[PDB]
């Protein structure tokens, strides 16, 4: 998530391409596969809590899932969401 | 104000063991004299003799029962290599209680060479099956699929524990989601090999009986193992009788799924390590309901336990063989 | 109790009665195919029934099926087709008794 | 005609597909619907082989070995339909001994010609990596010995074999 | 558009038991009737008599498929009568 947000998401936007529909394209895809991954995963409680399971010997605790953090930082202030917007206002 | 005597049975040579019905009245010996008797305990308060046939030819050793629900049929143990199952076949229908009844050989238990250790029955749940072993380490699991044909032992279970097994103990499961646990004492006539204690489980994702822990702290040669019955609970009881009184408690950690795969993490404490026999212990059994433990030993004393209040167990019932049962102490109820 | 016998009458109807109250049917059952074994031996028919509809079985079931048919085959025709027709005629318990039922019943169509 | 009409009334679209395809492929799409009788039966009438049938129940039995409690009951609809009127003992619920006793039983009314399918069967599973089960381990333990340590070199397995020649 | 519904069904489970289970587990919105996702409520029922298993009870399969359509459209008629129940007394 992290990669496609900063390494791809905020990286297509400096780099140039040999087209315009270059940057349409990756952002259907971006939107699609985001709409995709959101209708696959539901907020649930079991998630939220640090469960303890043995993994080779060590008790590791639950690390929190990835779409808690992405609406977190939507919610907060991100910068996807705003360049959203700024696409947005583009069309 | 109890009856007792001097005298019993009528086995002239060395009788090995009895057996009793789980229903009572009727009961069955196995003795040196090649020859099997079963009597029937009456009401009036006398048990004549109901029936005395031969059935080995290898001195008879241990005997099985089962219920009648399920077959009435009579397996047991001798050292001629060889084991068969009786039977119990009536006549006619059902005018005047039952008409004339006889002991049938219906089947003979097969892949049986050395000598054999125990060959009672498994707890249903899943079916009731019948486990086969010897003095090698292999233990076959075999099923009755054919109710009308009682000669059928398909074999769907062959499990190679390694050393050489001596005593097998079966614990149920106690919900739909629990498998049943084996627990296999080893006997190798020698207490330098570390390690004689096996725990089997019923693993879901490889429908097989993989080894679910071990224990390298009994090294002595293994006589008899018990466990607790199941009353709901999580943890278990065991009974360990080799050469004094030894009960331990598992206790379970992580019984899910990826922090245990094959394995479970099952924490073992010696809750009873006694020794006030000043020897060795033969057999050990439990209650019908999980609350007396009966013991003997090679010299001639028979010790019993009662449960109290903390899971230990001290000794109320002090019977010496070759001597005079000293002391009397009779709580009641 | 699931030692000894139960041969009385108002003690097992009581047992049966806690049984169902508390819901629990293991034993239950486990005492229903002993006593539909027990019918079999004597070749019972209205007292099997109903025991095979208390505990809905299945393998015991089966077997009092091919013993009726094996029955029917060796007398050559039936004659008990009313002492089964107490307890069905709706309630399907299985695909073979309502077949049996069926035959039953169009031996008389 | 019999074939087509039981396709045609699966899915009526694929008549004139039907019509034109082959033994080969009737037998394939038998298996791939869940008509595993019928497909034996296309076999026998066709004087072909049950290789593909039998790979098809294999790979439904790793499917259900490997599976919850879902797969057992969306598979259940297909397996109930190869007439699984065995006798065994009562509350036997479950997939994994039912198709355990269809392929019993198949074996016991159908041998075959000369245990190709019993290898057939030993590669499918030894592609997917699932032990092999107990009762018919002794089975071919009992029916043979050689051909085990042979196929045992494709899988590459060390200690089983050697244990086996012991 | 008041449609009269039909009396208890289904000889094998309990009718009862199938309004307590609807009614614990679908609450009260803006309907009488305790009702919330007619498809996902079909979904669980269908599930609920799926997991019941059964070795000879393979052909129950369409009495099975049948007494869920009762239900089902007993409870359309009853979301049928309610709406218009509800309109006229408001009126």
């Amino acid at each position: 998530l992290q990669f496609l947000r900063d390494t791809v998401f905020l990286r297509y936007r400096t780099r140039a391409y040999r087209r315009a529909a270059e940057k349409w394209e990756v952002a259907e895809a971006v939107l699609d596969v985001f709409y995709k991954l959101l209708k696959d995963y539901e907020p649930q409680p079991e998630d939220f809590v640090d469960q303890y399971v043995e993994l080779q010997g060590e008790e590791r605790v639950a690390f929190k899932p990835p779409g808690f953090s992405l609406m977190h930082h939507l919610l907060n202030e991100s910068p996807m969401l705003e360049l959203c917007l700024s696409l947005m206002e583009e069309g | 104000m109890f009856v007792a005597r001097s005298i019993a049975a009528d086995h002239k040579d060395l009788i090995h063991d009895v057996s009793f019905d789980f229903h009572g009245r009727r009961m069955a010996t196995c003795s040196s004299d090649q020859s099997v008797k079963v009597w029937d305990k009456s009401e009036n308060g006398n048990w004549h003799c109901t029936a005395s046939w031969k059935t080995h030819s290898g001195s008879v050793w241990r005997v099985t029962w089962a219920h009648p629900e399920f077959g009435q049929v009579l397996a047991s143990c001798s050292f001629d290599r060889t084991a068969a199952v009786w039977e119990e076949i009536v006549g006619e229908s059902n005018d005047k209680l039952r008409g004339q009844s006889h002991w049938v050989k219906r089947t003979t238990l097969v892949d049986s060479r050395t000598s054999v250790t125990d060959v009672k029955f498994a707890p249903k749940h899943m079916g009731l099956m019948l486990a086969t072993c010897s003095a090698d380490g292999v233990v076959r699991i075999y099923e009755a699929p054919d109710v009308m044909n009682l000669s059928q032992w398909s074999l769907q279970h062959e499990i190679s524990c390694k050393l050489s097994c001596s005593c097998i103990s079966w614990n149920p499961s106690s919900s739909r989601a629990h498998s049943p646990m084996i627990a296999v004492g080893s006997d190798d006539s020698s207490p330098n090999i570390m390690g004689k204690v096996q725990i089997y489980e019923y693993n879901e994702n490889t429908r097989k009986y993989a080894k679910a822990e071990t224990l390298m702290s009994v090294s002595d040669p293994v006589h008899d193992i018990a466990f607790a019955p199941n009353l709901g609970r999580s943890f278990h009881i065991l009974a360990v009788a080799t050469k004094d009184v030894r009960i331990f408690t598992m206790k379970p950690l992580r019984k899910e799924l990826s922090s245990s795969g094959g394995v479970t993490k099952f924490e073992i404490h010696t809750v009873a390590q006694f020794d006030n026999h000043n020897s060795q212990v033969w057999r050990v059994s439990w209650n019908i309901t999980g609350t007396v433990l009966a013991s003997s030993g090679d010299d001639g004393t028979v010790r019993l336990w009662k449960a109290n209040y903390m899971d230990n167990w001290k000794c109320i019932g002090v019977l010496k063989g070759d001597g005079n049962p000293v002391g009397n102490s009779y709580q009641g109820f | 109790m699931e030692r000894i016998p139960l041969s009385t009458e108002k003690k097992a109807l009581k047992a049966l009665r806690i049984c169902e109250q508390r819901q629990m049917t293991e034993q239950v059952r486990s005492i229903c195919k002993t006593m539909a074994m027990q019918s079999l031996c004597n070749r019972r028919l209205g007292s099997a029934l109903s025991w095979s509809i208390r505990a809905k079985d299945a393998a015991f079931a089966t077997l009092i099926s091919d013993r009726f048919l094996k029955e029917y085959c060796e007398r050559g025709n039936f004659t008990d087709l009313d002492l089964i027709d107490n307890l069905g005629s709706a309630m399907l318990l299985s695909d073979r008794l309502t077949f049996l039922g069926k035959y039953r019943e169009f031996h008389r169509m | 005609a019999q074939t087509r009409l039981t396709l045609a009334k699966h899915n009526p679209s694929t008549a004139a597909i039907a019509g034109s395809s082959a033994a080969e492929e009737m037998v394939a799409l038998l298996v791939q619907a869940g008509l595993f009788d019928t497909a034996i039966s296309l076999c026998q009438t066709f004087k072909l082989g049950l290789t593909s049938i039998f790979e098809g129940l294999a790979c439904k039995c790793i499917r259900l070995q490997q599976g919850g409690e879902a797969a057992q009951a969306e598979a259940w609809e297909w397996l109930a339909a190869n007439q699984l009127a065995t006798v065994i003992t009562t509350k036997e619920s479950s997939a994994t001994d039912e198709a355990w006793r269809l392929m019993i039983s198949y074996l016991d009314k159908y041998e075959s010609k000369n245990t190709l399918y019993h290898h057939c069967i030993i590669n499918k599973l030894l592609s997917h990596g699932v032990p092999l089960p107990n009762w018919l381990i002794n089975r071919y333990k009992a029916m043979d010995a050689a051909e085990l340590l042979r196929l045992y070199l494709k899988y590459d397995l060390l200690e089983e074999a050697a244990e086996l020649v012991l | 558009s008041n449609e009269i519904p039909e009396p208890l069904q289904l000889d094998f489970f309990d009718r009862s038991q199938i309004e307590q289970v609807i009614a614990n587990c679908e609450h009260k919105n803006r309907r009488g009737q305790t009702v919330c996702n007619v498809k996902l409520l079909h979904r669980v029922l269908v599930a609920e008599v799926n997991a019941l298993q059964g070795m000879a009870a393979i052909g129950q399969r369409p009495l099975l498929m049948e007494e869920i359509n009762t239900i089902l459209q007993y409870v359309v008629e009853r979301n049928k009568l309610l709406q218009c129940l509800h309109a006229k007394r408001h009126a």
